[PDB]
C-alpha cells in the first residue's frame, strides 16, 4: 500500500532527536537574520531581507515583521509561507481571547498556544513540521515588556536579547558583550543594527535590505504604541547612528 | 407504571 | 407517521380438510372515491404460499416487490431451490411480520393488515396474520377489516375449532368463502362485487381464481318496503 | 432558590442570599449557602432552575480554579465576569440552556476598587453599586434608590442590608428562611456568623 | 411512597414504606424501597420504580469500580455526586426519582445526600421524601433529637412511616428499618402495618380518631 | 488520519521508539526529588550556554497540577507541556465530581497512563519526557515522591534524579540518602538537594533551581540569594 | 520474496504469498478428522497441550443446534469466524424462522475471508476449519481454507500429518457413507481414521474430542471421560 | 415574552452637513422593572459607529463579535473599515443566522475617510440594508421616533443645529415610551472630531 | 519497512513473537492452583535501592473471585485490568452473579489481537489470571498476547520461566495444600531470581472461596520465607 | 395521528410453592371488541425451566420473549453452557425492558421457575424494568380481578383463627401443586365470567426439576 512512501516525519532518532525538527533548524538557519532587544522603556524589533533585488517594491512589502495584535508583534526567520498560516492563527486566537475575557491576551498566553500547535506536528499527524522560528514582541500589564522566541520543536524560552536566523553565534556573542539591563530603547535600536552591521553577509548594510519596528510607551500617558518603521525612516536611523 |  | 390513501379493504381465509382458501376484492378505494377496479390484492409466491393484504396500496406494491425480491435471493446458490430449499409459508411470513414490527418501531409504518395463507412442506396448514403494528395471531379463521367483524362469524360456524379442520371439505370451505363475500357485498361500503379466490392444496397444490363475481344476490324484497315508518 | 441580593460599598462587596430549599409544599433545607468561590478574591451567588443552578456554578469555578493553576495569576473580576456572560450567552441558543441567574462580587487587587456584577440567565450582564435577581428587586431597588450612598462603610452597608432583608420578610409571601451574607474586600472573602 | 432517612448521636436512621401504586391500583405492598448499594451505602427509592431501581442499582457497580480503581471505599459525597452527574444527563427526558444515598465513612462520618431527577443534590440532617414525606416530617420534626437513643431513633422512624401510611393513601404496606454505624448498615426487620397500626394504638394511646 | 503503527516491537523484543524518547530524556537538563521527614523538595538543572536570557517571563522547570502537588521534568520541553496542561484538566475533573483534590498517586497513575496510550496509538510517536510529580495528599502529612518515564511505567521514590549524568547524582543519593532517616528538616532536605546537583551543575549561581512543597498546599519557590548561601555554606565544608 | 509484504500484492506468477503463509498456520495446527453417512455426520479432533500442567486446546465450536465446526490454526480466527457463523444462524431463525443451510454458511465464511485477501491493511484468517450439519436435505460436511475456498466433502482432514487420515477415508469411503442409523460405529470409524496420522502418541482420555450431529441428534461435544469408549 | 421589547431601549442617527449624529437612551429594564441608567447602546470602531437596539444579550453580543471581526480586518487590510463595508459586513453576520436571529435593530453610522461623504444605514434583526439619506430610527419607540424625525428633520442642518434636532426627536420619543429613556447620549460626528453629549431628561 | 499484522513464512504474525520476546525480559510470575485455594506469587525487581519497593504493584485485583499476576512491560497491562475489571462488574450488573473465570479470560484475550493498520501493536506483558467460581472451582488461566489461553495447575512466566517450569513440573501433585504451595511459590522464585529473596523484593498473594482475593503484607510473607528456610536445612 | 402502541387483551397468573411453580394464561387474543383467535399461546418455555409470559400488547410481548430466549442462547455460548438461574434471568430482563425507557415495551411481564435452592420463585415485571420475587402475581386485563383472591387464598390475608378473638392469623404453609392448579382454575373462571376480554382456553405450564409440564383446559366462549 502507501506504507512504502512514508516518511514518517514524527519519529526519533537513535540519539532520541527528532529528525524533522533539527531539519526545519537547519533551514531556519539561512534565513535573514532577526534580532529582538529588550529595554527597560521598550522593545526594538530588527531583521535583515534575504538578498534584495534593485527591482523589489521596498514600501509596500512585509517578509519579516508581522503583526499580531496593537500590543504583539513578531519577528519571522525561516518559510514566510508557513509563517503566515501561523501568524493568522495566532491574530484568531487573540481576538478569541479579547471576546472572552474583554481583556487583550497576555503576551505568554498567545506564546504557549502558539507553539503547542507547533508541538503537535512533531508528535502527531504524520505531516512536515512548520519552517518557522519566530521571535515575540509584545506588551502586557503583567509582565510589561517581554521576548520570546519560538522554533519548530514548539520549544519556547523568554529574553532579554536574542537573534535568530543565520549567523545566531555570532550575534548572540556580540549582544552578549554590549548589553545591560538599565539599556534604553534608542541604545537598544543602536545595539541591534550594529550587529546586524557585523554579521550579516552582504558587503554594505543599506536601508533597503532591512525591516525594523519598536514597541514604546512613547505614546501619551500609560498606553503603548507600535511604530513599524517605513523606508525613509530606516534610512535616517541608519544615518543617525553612522553606518551609512 | 408503578410508583413509589 | 403515515395516512392511508389508495385502499383495500376485507381479506377473508380459512382452513379446510387438506389445505387453506384465501380472498381478497379487486378494490382499490380513494377515501369514498371508488377509485380502481383491477387491483389483484392477492400474491402468490411460489406454488405454496398465498399472500392476501388490506389497507395501503402504495405500500401493498411495496411488499410486492419485497416478496419478488426474495424469491429471487432464495434461488441464488441454491441446487434446492425448487425443492427441499423452497420457500415456506412459515419463512415468508416471519419476514414480513419482521418488517411490519421493525417499521411500527420506526413510527413509519407499512399501512397493512396482511394474512398468509399456505401449506408447508411436511403437508400442515399455515393461516397467520400481521398487521401494521406488528401484532400477530393464528386460527382456523382469519379477516382483516369488516370481514373481522362480518366474515368471522360466519366461516366460525363451519370451523370452530381445531377438530372441525378435519371434518371441512373443500367444496364446503369455498361454498362458505364466496357467501361470505356476498355478505360484504351487501354491508361493507367500500367494497366491489368483483373478487380473486385462491386454494392452496396439500394434494391438488396451487389454484389461482380472477374475476369472480357476487351472485344469487337477495334483492326483490326492497319493492314492498315503502317510507320510513307511517 | 429565589433570594440573592448584592451591594457594592467603598471599599467591599456584599452579597446576601436565601438559606431557604422548597420543593412542593415542603422546606427541605433552611441553611443552604447559595454561592461558590470563584477566586480568592471573586464570589458568584446564584438561583434559578433547580439542579442547573448548582451545575453552572460549580462547572465556571472548575474553569476559573484551572485558569488560576495554569497562569499562576488571579483573573480580575471583569474577566470573570465576561467569561461567565459568554457561557450563559452561548447557553441561550442551546438544546437545554441553564436557567440560571447569577450576583458576581469580586475586589479588583490592581485597581483596589469593588465591583458588583449582575448577570441574568440570557447573558446580559451590567456592573451596579446594587444589584437583585427575581422579585427581589422589586422592593430592594426602590429602598436602595432612598437609602444608598457611595462612599458608605461595610458597616453601614450591613445595616443598609438588613434594612431589606426586614422589608422582604414583611412583604414577600414565601418563607425564605433568613439570608447568608458574605464580605468580598482587598483581604477575600469571609462569611458573617450572625445574621 | 414515603420514606426519610435523619442523622442523630448514633449514626443514621433509615425507615421506608413498602407500597407500589398504579394509579389507584395497589400494585403490591411488598416492594423493597431500600436499596443496599453496598454494605455501606444504601439508596432509598421514591417516585419512578424502575427509574430508581435501574439506577441505583448502577450506582453499586461504580461504586465498585471506584474502590477497585482507588483501593479504598467510596464517599458518600462522590457517590451522591455519580449519580446526580448521571440523572442531570437526562434531565428533560422524563426521570423520575427522590433518592437519598446515606453511609458512614471515616474522613465524612454519619452523611445524608438527598438527589432527585431534576438535578438537586443536598446535604442534610433530616430528608423525608415521597407522596407522604409531610405526614411523616410532622411526627419526626415535633419529636427529634440530636442525643435520641439507638432504640429511640429506631421508634421514631418507624412511627413516622406508620403516620404517612396511615394518612396517605399512596404509602403502606410494612415499614423497613435500617440502622446506619461505621460499621455499616444493620437491617432492623420489616413490619407490617396490618399487625403494627394496633400494636402502637394499644400501647401508644395515640390515633384516638380511628374506631378502637 | 494517519495511523501508521510507530511505536511497534523489534526482533529482539524492544520497541526501539519507547527507548528512543528515554536517550531523549537522557539528553534533557538534570532533574532531582529528594523527600525529607515533613516536605519534599524539587531540584532542577538550568544550563548556562544561555546568557540574555529573561527569568521572569521563561518558562519554569517545575510546574504547579493543583495547589499541593507539583511535576518536573527531563527532555523535550514542548511535549512536557501537554502532559502538565492534561495533568491540571484532571486535576480540576477529579475535585468537580469526587469533592476532593487527587492524591499524588492517582494524578501520576493519570500522566503515566496519558504517556503509555502514546506508545501503543497509531499515528503517534511516545512522549520524549520523564516526570517527577511531588506534593501532599490531602489532610496527609506523608510526603509523596512519584517518578514516570516514555514507556508509562511509574512508581515510588525516597529520592530520584532524571536526565543528563543523573547516573552520577544517582550515585550520589544512594550512599548519601539514609532509608531510616530521612533529612528530618526543610534546611537539611534542600541541601542534601543542592549537593547532589553540584556533583554534576558547573556553578552553583542561575544554574540551580529549587522547590519547596510543604503539607497542606504550601509551596513556594526559592530565590537566587537563598540558594546561593547553601552553595557558599557547602564549599566552605569541603575545604577540609 | 519481494511481493510477500502484504496481502494486496500478487506475484509474478500470480500468487498470494500472505495467504499462502496463512495456508501454513493449519499445517502446523493438530489434526482434526471429519465424515458423514447419510444420517448424521461427525468431527473428531485431536487436541494440543502446552505441557502435562496445562489444560488441552479445545478445538470443536457449537453454531447452532443443527450446525458446528472444528478448527486448525490460529483460534482467536475460529472463535471470530465460528462467532459469525452464530450471529448468522441466528439471524435466519429470527427473521424467516428458517435453519440456515449448511451450503449458505459455506458461502458466507467464503465471502467473509475473501474481503481480508483484497484490501490494504488487513490479513487473511489464519485458520482452517471443518463444518458439519443437519439441514433440510440431509448431512453435510465442509471443508474452510482462509483463501476463502470451500468445499463439500463426503470426508476429509486438515493439520499437520493429515495426510494419513485423508488416504485412509479414501479407501474407507464405500464403508462408512452407508453406517446409517448408527451413531457409534460412525465414530469409530473417524476415531480409526485420525489414529492414522498419530506419531508417538496415542489417544487417551483427556486428548481426543469428538462431536456429532444428524437427524434426531443435535449438535453435541463429547469430552473427558465421555469419549473413554472410543479409546 | 417578545425578545425586542424584554429589554427596551431606542438608537436614532441623522445626516447634516458635512457631519452625522448617532443617539440612544440608556435604560435597561426586565419587563416592568428598570434595572440599568447606564447601559449604552452606541459603540465604534475606529470611526464607524454602531448603535443596537433589543435584546440586551445581543447588543452585548454583536459588539463583541464586530469589534473581533474590524480587529482582524484591520491587522489583514492594514487599514480602517469604512462605513459602507461595515454596513455590508453587519449585513452578512445577521443573515448567517437566518433560521435562529439575533434580536436585535443596529444602526451604522459614520463618515467615509476618502470621500468625506455623511453615510447612515439600518436593518432589520436578519439583515435587510436600510439605507437613507436623512434618517434611520430603531428601537421601542421606532414609532415615535418616526413620527418625531419626519417632522423636525430638514437636510443639510450644520453640526450644531443637528445636535438639537436629533436631541428633540429622542427625548420626546422616549417620554411616550414606557421602556424607553432614564438618560440619553447624543454623539455628533465631523470629518476628524467627534463630540459625546449626556442629556437631561425626566427618570420616570 | 513491513505490515504489522505480517504473516511469517513459517506461518506465525512477526509482531506477536516479537512481543514474547518482551515477555522474556519481564520479571519472573509463578501461580499454583490447589483444591484448597490458588496462589500467586511475582519477582519486584527494584531497578534501584531508592526505589519504594511496595509502590510496585505486579499482583492485582479484577473482582473479589478474581486476581491477576503480571510479567513483562507492565504498563501495557492497566488497560488489559481496566477492561477486566469492567467486564467482571458489567457481567454482575446485568446477570446478579460473579463471572466464570474462563469467561473473564477469554474477554481479556479478545483484545489480544485487536491490532494493526484498533492500537498500533500487540501487548507486550503476560497474564496469570487466578480465581475461582461455582462450576469448575479454582482455576489458573495463562493469557497471551497471541490471543490464546491455557488453564495451568501451575505456571511461571518471565525471565526464569523454563527453569522454573521444571521445577514445577516435580514439585506439583494434586493433593497439595495452600501452606505447601505458599512454599513452593516462594522456593521456586528464590531459585530463579537474580537478588536474594525477602519480603520487600517478592510479594505473595491467593485466592479462596471463604476469604476471596488477598494480597499478604510483607510481615506474613517474611514468615513463610523464615518457615521454608528453616524446613529445607531440616533434612 | 400513527398510534404504535394496541392492547391484545388477555390475563396472566404465576404461583409458587415449595419445589415448584406454575405460569398460568388464557389462550384468547383480542382486539376492541373483536376476537382474533380462541387460541394463541402467550406463556413460553424459554429453556434453563425457566417459563415468561409478557402480557398487553401483543407485538412487544412476541418481541420481549423472542429477545430472552435469544439472551439464553447467547448465555450459553459466552459461558460453556452454564444454566441461566431464574435470578439472572430476571435481572437481564430487566436491562432489556430499561433499554427502551423511552419508547417501552407495553407488557406486564411475569416468569417462574425455581431459584438455586430448589424452591419455586416467581418473578414480575412493569413495562419499564423494575421487577421483584413473589409467592404470587396475576398480570393483564383481570389482574385487579384475580388478584385480591390469591392475597386471600395464597398469601392467607385477612384470615385469622376461630375463636382467638382476631388475634392469631391463620398460618402460612406451601400449597399442593393440586391446590394451585385449583385455585388458578378458580381464579380464571371468575375471570371468564366478569371479563370480556378473558375467556376461550386456559394453558397452565408447571415447573419442577423434572422439567415443565403442561395442561389446557376450556373456558367460556362467550
Ligand atoms: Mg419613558
Ligand atoms: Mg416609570
Ligand atoms: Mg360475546
Amino acid at each position: 500500500g502507501s506504507r512504502r512512501y512514508d516518511s514518517r516525519t514524527t519519529i526519533f532518532s537513535p540519539e532520541g532527536r527528532l529528525y524533522q525538527v533539527e531539519y526545519a533548524l537547519e533551514s531556519i538557519s539561512h534565513a535573514g537574520t532577526a534580532i529582538g532587544i529588550m529595554a527597560s522603556d521598550g522593545i526594538v524589533l530588527a531583521a535583515e531581507r534575504k538578498v534584495t533585488s534593485t527591482l523589489l517594491e521596498q514600501d509596500t512589502s512585509t517578509e519579516k515583521l508581522y503583526k499580531l495584535n496593537d500590543k504583539i508583534a513578531v519577528a519571522v526567520a525561516g518559510l514566510t509561507a508557513d509563517a503566515e498560516i501561523l501568524i493568522n492563527t495566532a491574530r484568531i486566537h487573540a481576538q478569541n481571547y479579547l471576546k472572552t475575557y474583554n481583556e487583550d491576551i497576555p503576551v505568554e498566553i498567545l506564546v504557549r498556544r502558539l507553539s503547542d500547535i507547533k508541538q503537535g506536528y512533531t508528535q502527531h499527524g504524520g505531516l512536515r513540521p512548520f519552517g518557522v522560528s519566530f521571535i515575540y514582541a509584545g506588551y502586557d500589564d503583567r509582565y510589561g515588556y517581554q521576548l520570546y522566541t519560538s522554533n519548530p520543536s514548539g520549544n519556547y524560552t523568554g529574553w532579554k536579547a536574542i537573534s535568530v536566523g543565520a549567523n545566531t553565534s555570532a550575534a548572540q556573542t556580540l549582544l552578549q558583550m554590549d548589553y545591560k539591563d538599565d539599556m534604553k530603547v534608542d541604545d537598544a535600536i543602536e545595539l541591534a543594527l550594529k550587529t546586524l552591521s557585523k554579521t550579516t553577509d552582504s558587503s554594505a548594510l543599506t536601508y533597503d535590505r532591512l525591516e525594523f519596528a519598536t514597541i514604546r510607551k512613547g505614546a501619551n500617558d500609560g498606553e503603548v504604541y507600535q511604530k513599524i518603521f517605513k523606508p525613509q525612516e530606516i534610512k535616517d536611523i541608519l544615518v543617525k547612528t553612522g553606518i551609512t | 407504571a408503578p410508583l413509589x | 407517521t403515515q395516512q392511508p390513501i389508495v385502499t383495500g379493504t376485507s381479506v377473508i381465509s380459512m382452513k379446510y380438510d387438506n389445505g387453506v382458501i384465501i380472498a381478497a376484492d379487486n378494490l382499490g378505494s380513494y377515501g369514498s372515491l371508488l377509485r380502481f377496479n383491477g387491483v389483484e390484492r392477492l400474491i402468490p409466491v411460489g406454488d405454496n404460499t398465498v399472500v392476501g393484504i388490506s389497507g395501503d396500496i402504495s405500500d401493498m406494491q411495496h411488499i410486492e416487490r419485497l416478496l419478488k425480491d426474495l424469491v429471487t435471493e432464495n434461488a441464488y446458490d441454491n441446487p434446492l431451490a425448487d425443492a427441499e430449499e423452497a420457500l415456506e409459508p412459515s419463512y415468508i411470513f416471519e419476514y414480513l411480520a419482521t418488517v411490519m414490527y421493525q417499521r411500527r418501531s420506526k413510527m413509519n409504518p407499512l399501512w397493512n393488515a396482511i394474512i398468509v395463507a399456505g401449506v408447508q412442506s411436511n403437508g400442515d396448514q399455515f393461516l397467520r396474520y400481521v398487521n401494521l403494528l406488528g401484532v400477530t395471531y393464528s386460527s382456523p379463521t382469519l379477516a382483516t377489516g369488516f370481514g373481522a367483524h362480518m366474515a368471522n362469524p360466519l366461516l366460525r360456524k363451519v370451523v370452530d375449532r381445531e377438530s372441525d379442520i378435519p371434518k371441512t371439505t373443500v367444496q364446503v370451505a369455498e361454498e362458505a368463502i364466496v357467501n361470505a363475500m356476498r355478505v360484504l357485498y351487501y354491508r361493507d361500503a367500500r367494497s366491489s362485487r368483483n373478487f380473486s379466490l385462491a386454494i392452496i392444496d396439500k394434494n391438488t397444490g396451487l389454484t389461482f381464481k380472477k374475476n369472480l363475481q357476487v351472485e344469487n344476490m337477495k334483492w326483490d324484497f326492497a319493492k314492498d318496503i315503502k317510507g320510513y315508518g307511517t | 432558590m429565589d433570594i440573592i441580593l448584592g451591594i457594592r460599598v467603598q471599599d467591599s462587596v456584599i452579597l446576601a442570599s436565601s438559606k431557604a430549599v422548597t420543593r412542593g409544599i415542603s422546606v427541605l433545607k433552611d441553611s443552604d449557602d447559595k454561592t461558590r468561590q470563584l477566586s480568592p478574591h471573586t464570589l458568584m451567588s446564584f438561583a434559578g432552575e433547580a439542579g442547573d443552578t448548582v451545575q453552572f456554578a460549580e462547572y465556571i469555578q472548575a474553569n476559573i480554579q484551572l485558569y488560576s493553576i495554569r497562569e499562576d495569576y488571579e483573573l480580575s473580576p471583569q474577566a470573570v465576569s465576561s467569561f461567565v456572560r459568554q457561557e450563559l450567552a452561548k447557553s441561550i441558543r442551546s438544546r437545554r440552556p441553564y436557567q440560571v441567574n447569577v450576583l458576581i462580587g469580586g475586589y479588583d487587587k490592581k485597581k483596589n476598587k469593588p465591583e458588583l456584577y449582575q448577570i441574568d440567565y440570557l447573558g446580559t450582564k451590567v456592573e451596579l453599586p446594587y444589584g437583585a435577581h427575581g422579585y427581589s428587586g422589586f422592593y430592594t431597588f426602590s429602598l436602595l434608590d432612598h437609602h444608598y450612598r457611595p462612599d458608605m462603610t461595610t458597616e453601614e452597608g450591613l445595616d443598609l442590608l438588613k434594612l431589606c432583608v426586614q422589608e422582604l420578610e414583611k412583604r414577600m409571601p414565601m418563607d425564605f428562611k433568613g439570608v447568608i451574607v458574605k464580605i468580598v474586600d482587598k483581604d477575600g472573602i469571609r462569611q458573617v456568623d450572625d445574621f | 411512597t414515603t420514606t426519610l432517612a435523619f442523622r442523630f448521636q448514633g449514626g443514621i436512621i433509615v425507615a421506608v414504606d413498602s407500597r407500589a401504586t398504579a394509579g389507584n391500583w395497589v400494585a403490591s405492598q411488598t416492594v423493597k424501597k431500600v436499596i443496599e448499594i453496598n454494605p455501606f451505602l444504601l439508596g432509598t427509592m421514591a417516585g419512578g420504580a424502575a427509574d430508581c431501581q435501574f439506577w441505583e442499582t448502577w450506582l453499586g457497580s461504580q461504586c465498585r469500580l471506584h474502590e477497585l480503581r482507588e483501593k479504598e471505599r467510596i464517599s458518600v459525597a462522590a457517590a451522591s455526586k455519580i449519580l446526580s452527574n448521571l440523572v442531570y444527563q437526562y434531565k428533560g427526558a422524563g426521570l423520575s426519582m427522590g433518592t437519598m444515598i446515606c453511609g458512614y465513612t471515616r474522613k465524612e462520618g454519619p452523611t445524608i445526600y438527598y438527589v432527585d431527577s431534576d438535578g438537586t443534590r443536598l446535604k442534610g440532617d433530616i430528608f423525608c421524601v415521597g407522596s407522604g414525606q409531610t405526614f411523616a416530617y410532622g411526627v419526626l420534626d415535633s419529636n427529634y433529637k440530636w442525643d435520641l437513643s439507638v432504640e429511640d431513633a429506631l421508634y421514631l422512624g418507624k412511627r413516622s412511616i406508620l403516620a404517612a401510611a396511615h394518612r396517605d393513601a399512596y404509602s403502606g404496606g410494612s415499614v423497613n428499618l435500617y440502622h446506619v454505624t461505621e460499621d455499616g448498615w444493620i437491617y432492623h426487620g420489616n413490619h407490617d402495618v396490618g399487625e403494627l397500626f394496633w400494636k402502637v394504638k394499644e400501647e401508644e394511646g395515640s390515633f384516638n380518631n380511628v374506631i378502637g | 488520519g494517519y495511523d501508521r503503527a510507530l511505536s511497534i516491537f523489534s526482533p529482539d523484543g524492544h520497541i526501539f521508539q519507547v527507548e528512543y524518547a528515554l536517550e531523549a530524556v537522557k539528553r534533557g537538563t538534570c532533574a532531582v526529588g529528594v523527600k525529607g521527614k515533613n516536605c519534599v523538595v524539587l531540584g532542577c538543572e538550568r544550563r548556562s550556554t544561555l546568557k540574555l536570557q529573561d527569568t521572569r517571563i521563561t518558562p519554569s522547570k517545575v510546574s504547579k497540577i493543583d495547589s499541593h502537588v507539583v511535576l518536573s521534568f527531563s527532555g523535550l520541553n514542548a511535549d512536557s507541556r501537554i502532559l502538565i496542561e492534561k495533568a491540571r484538566v484532571e486535576a480540576q475533573s477529579h475535585r468537580l465530581t469526587l469533592e476532593d483534590p487527587v492524591t499524588v498517586e492517582y494524578l501520576t497513575r493519570y500522566v503515566a497512563g496519558v504517556q503509555q496510550r502514546y506508545t501503543q496509538s497509531g499515528g503517534v510517536r511516545p512522549f520524549g519526557v520523564s516526570t517527577l510529580i511531588a506534593g501532599f495528599d490531602p489532610r496527609d502529612d506523608e510526603p509523596k515522591l512519584y517518578q514516570t518515564e516514555p514507556s508509562g511505567i511509574y512508581s515510588s521514590w525516597s529520592a530520584q534524579t532524571i536526565g543528563r549524568n543523573s547516573k552520577t547524582v544517582r550515585e550520589f543519593l544512594e550512599k548519601n540518602y539514609d532509608r531510616k532517616e530521612p533529612p528530618a528538616t526543610v534546611e537539611e532536605c534542600v541541601k542534601l538537594t543542592v549537593r547532589s546537583l553540584l556533583e554534576v551543575v558547573q556553578t552553583g549561581a542561575k544554574n540551580i533551581e529549587i522547590t519547596v512543597v510543604k503539607p497542606d498546599s504550601d509551596i513556594v519557590a526559592l530565590s537566587s540569594e537563598e540558594i546561593n548561601q547553601y552553595v557558599t555554606q557547602i564549599e566552605q565544608e569541603k575545604q577540609e | 520474496n519481494n511481493y510477500d509484504g502484504d496481502t494486496v500484492t500478487f506475484s509474478p506468477t500470480g500468487r498470494l504469498f500472505q495467504v499462502e503463509y496463512a495456508l501454513e498456520a493449519i499445517k502446523q495446527g493438530s489434526v482434526t478428522v471429519g465424515l458423514r453417512s447419510n444420517t448424521h455426520a461427525v468431527l473428531v479432533a485431536l487436541k494440543r497441550n502446552a505441557d502435562e500442567l496445562s489444560s488441552y486446546q479445545k478445538k470443536i465450536i457449537k453454531c447452532d443446534e443443527h450446525m458446528g465446526l472444528s478448527l486448525a490454526g490460529l483460534a482467536p480466527d475460529a472463535r471470530v469466524l465460528s462467532n459469525y457463523l452464530r450471529q448468522q444462524c441466528n439471524y435466519s431463525s429470527l427473521v424467516f424462522n428458517r435453519k440456515l443451510a449448511v451450503e449458505r454458511a459455506g458461502h458466507l465464511l467464503c465471502d467473509k475471508a475473501q474481503k481480508n485477501t483484497q484490501s490494504y491493511g488487513g490479513r487473511p484468517y489464519g485458520v482452517g476449519l471443518l463444518i458439519i450439519g443437519y439441514d433440510k436435505s440431509g448431512a453435510h460436511l465442509l471443508e474452510f481454507q482462509p483463501s476463502g475456498n470451500v468445499t463439500e466433502l463426503y470426508g476429509t482432514a486438515i493439520g499437520a500429518r493429515s495426510q494419513g487420515a485423508k488416504t485412509y477415508l479414501e479407501r474407507t469411503l464405500d464403508t462408512f457413507i452407508k453406517i446409517d442409523g448408527n451413531p457409534d460405529e460412525l465414530i469409530k470409524a473417524g476415531v480409526e481414521a485420525i489414529s492414522q496420522s498419530l506419531r508417538d502418541e496415542s489417544l487417551t482420555v483427556d486428548n481426543l474430542s469428538i462431536a456429532i450431529v444428524g437427524k434426531d441428534t443435535p449438535f453435541t461435544i463429547y469430552d473427558g471421560e465421555a469419549v473413554a469408549k472410543y479409546i | 415574552s417578545d425578545p425586542s421589547s424584554i429589554n427596551g431601549g431606542i438608537v436614532v442617527a441623522m445626516t447634516g452637513k458635512d457631519c452625522v449624529a448617532i443617539a440612544c437612551d440608556l435604560r435597561l429594564g426586565s419587563q416592568s422593572l428598570g434595572v440599568s441608567n447606564k447601559f449604552e447602546k452606541i459603540f465604534h470602531y475606529g470611526h464607524v459607529f454602531l448603535g443596537i437596539t433589543g435584546l440586551a444579550t445581543d447588543v452585548t453580543t454583536l459588539n463583541e463579535m464586530f469589534r473581533y471581526k474590524t480587529n482582524l480586518y484591520k491587522l489583514k487590510e492594514e487599514r480602517a473599515i469604512e462605513p459602507e463595508t461595515f454596513t455590508q459586513l453587519v449585513s452578512s453576520s445577521l443573515y448567517e443566522r437566518r433560521f435562529g436571529p439575533y434580536f436585535v435593530g443596529p444602526v451604522v453610522a459614520g463618515i467615509n475617510s476618502k470621500s468625506g461623504k455623511p453615510f447612515i444605514a439600518g436593518f432589520d434583526l436578519i439583515g435587510c440594508i436600510d439605507e437613507a439619506k436623512d434618517f434611520i430610527v430603531s428601537g421601542t419607540a421606532s414609532d415615535q421616533l418616526f413620527g418625531m424625525c419626519e417632522s423636525l428633520y430638514e437636510p443639510n442642518l450644520e453640526p450644531e443645529d443637528l445636535f438639537e434636532t436629533i436631541s428633540q426627536a429622542l427625548l420626546n420619543a422616549a417620554d411616550r415610551d414606557a421602556l424607553s429613556g432614564w438618560g440619553a447620549v447624543v454623539y455628533i460626528i465631523k470629518k476628524d472630531e467627534v463630540v459625546k453629549r449626556y442629556l437631561k431628561m425626566r427618570q420616570d | 519497512d513491513r505490515g504489522v499484522s505480517t504473516f511469517s513464512p513459517e506461518g506465525r504474525l512477526f509482531q506477536v513473537e516479537y512481543s514474547l520476546e518482551a515477555i522474556k525480559l519481564g520479571s519472573t510470575a509463578i501461580g499454583i492452583a490447589t483444591k484448597e485455594g490458588v496462589v500467586l506469587g511475582v519477582e519486584k525487581r527494584a531497578t534501584s535501592p531508592l526505589l519504594e519497593s511496595d509502590s510496585i504493584e505486579k499482583i492485582v485485583e479484577i473482582d473479589r473471585h478474581i486476581g491477576c499476576a503480571m510479567s513483562g512491560l507492565t504498563a501495557d497491562a492497566r488497560s488489559m485490568i481496566e477492561h477486566a475489571r469492567t467486564a467482571a462488574v458489567t457481567h454482575n450488573l446485568y446477570y446478579d452473579e460473579d463471572i466464570n473465570v474462563e469467561s473473564l479470560t477469554q474477554s481479556v484475550c479478545d483484545l489480544a489481537l485487536r491490532f494493526g493498520e484498533l492500537m498500533s501493536r500487540p501487548f507486550g506483558v503476560a497474564l496469570l489470571i487466578a480465581g475461582h467460581d461455582a462450576d469448575d472451582g479454582y482455576q489458573l488461566f495463562h493469557a497471551e498476547p497471541s490471543g490464546t489461553f491455557y488453564r495451568y495447575n501451575a505456571k511461571a512466566i518471565g525471565s526464569g520461566s523454563e527453569g522454573a517450569q521444571a521445577e514445577l513440573l516435580n514439585e506439583w501433585h494434586s493433593s497439595l495444600t495452600l501452606k505447601e504451595a505458599e512454599l513452593l511459590v516462594l522456593k521456586i522464585l528464590k531459585q530463579v531470581m537474580e537478588e536474594k529473596l525477602d519480603e520487600n523484593n517478592a510479594q505473595l498473594s491467593c485466592i479462596t472461596k471463604q476469604d476471596g482475593f488477598k494480597i499478604y503484607d510483607n510481615e506474613k510473607t517474611a514468615e513463610l520465607i523464615k518457615e521454608l528456610k528453616e524446613k529445607e536445612a531440616a533434612e | 395521528q400513527f398510534n404504535p402502541y394496541g392492547d391484545n387483551g388477555g390475563t396472566i397468573l404465576g404461583i409458587a410453592g415449595e419445589d415448584f411453580a406454575v405460569l398460568a394464561g388464557d389462550t384468547r387474543n383480542i382486539t376492541d371488541y373483536s376476537i382474533n383467535s380462541r387460541y394463541e399461546p402467550k406463556v413460553f418455555d424459554c429453556g434453563d425451566n425457566i417459563v415468561m409470559s409478557a402480557n398487553g400488547f401483543a407485538a412487544d410481548g412476541d418481541a420481549l420473549v423472542k429477545r430472552f430466549k435469544n439472551s439464553v442462547k447467547w448465555y450459553h455460548f459466552d459461558h460453556n453452557d452454564k444454566k441461566l438461574s431464574i435470578n439472572s434471568a430476571a435481572r437481564n430482563i430487566q436491562h432489556l425492558l430499561y433499554g427502551k425507557r423511552f419508547f417501552p415495551y407495553y407488557v406486564h411481564t411475569i416468569i417462574a421457575g425455581l431459584d438455586e435452592d430448589g424452591k419455586g420463585a416467581v418473578y414480575s415485571f412493569d413495562p419499564v424494568g423494575s421487577y421483584e420475587r413473589e409467592q404470587c402475581r396475576a398480570g393483564g386485563a383481570a389482574a385487579s380481578l384475580i388478584m385480591p383472591f390469591l392475597d386471600n387464598q395464597v398469601n392467607f390475608k385477612n384470615q385469622y383463627e376461630p375463636g382467638t378473638n382476631g388475634k392469631v392469623k391463620k398460618p402460612l404453609k406451601y400449597l399442593s401443586v393440586e391446590e394451585v392448579i385449583k385455585l388458578v382454575r378458580d381464579s380464571f373462571t371468575s375471570a371468564t365470567e366478569r371479563h370480556i376480554q378473558v375467556g376461550d382456553g386456559l394453558e397452565i405450564l408447571i415447573v419442577t426439576k423434572d422439567g415443565v409440564r403442561k395442561e389446557f383446559y376450556e373456558l367460556k366462549r362467550d
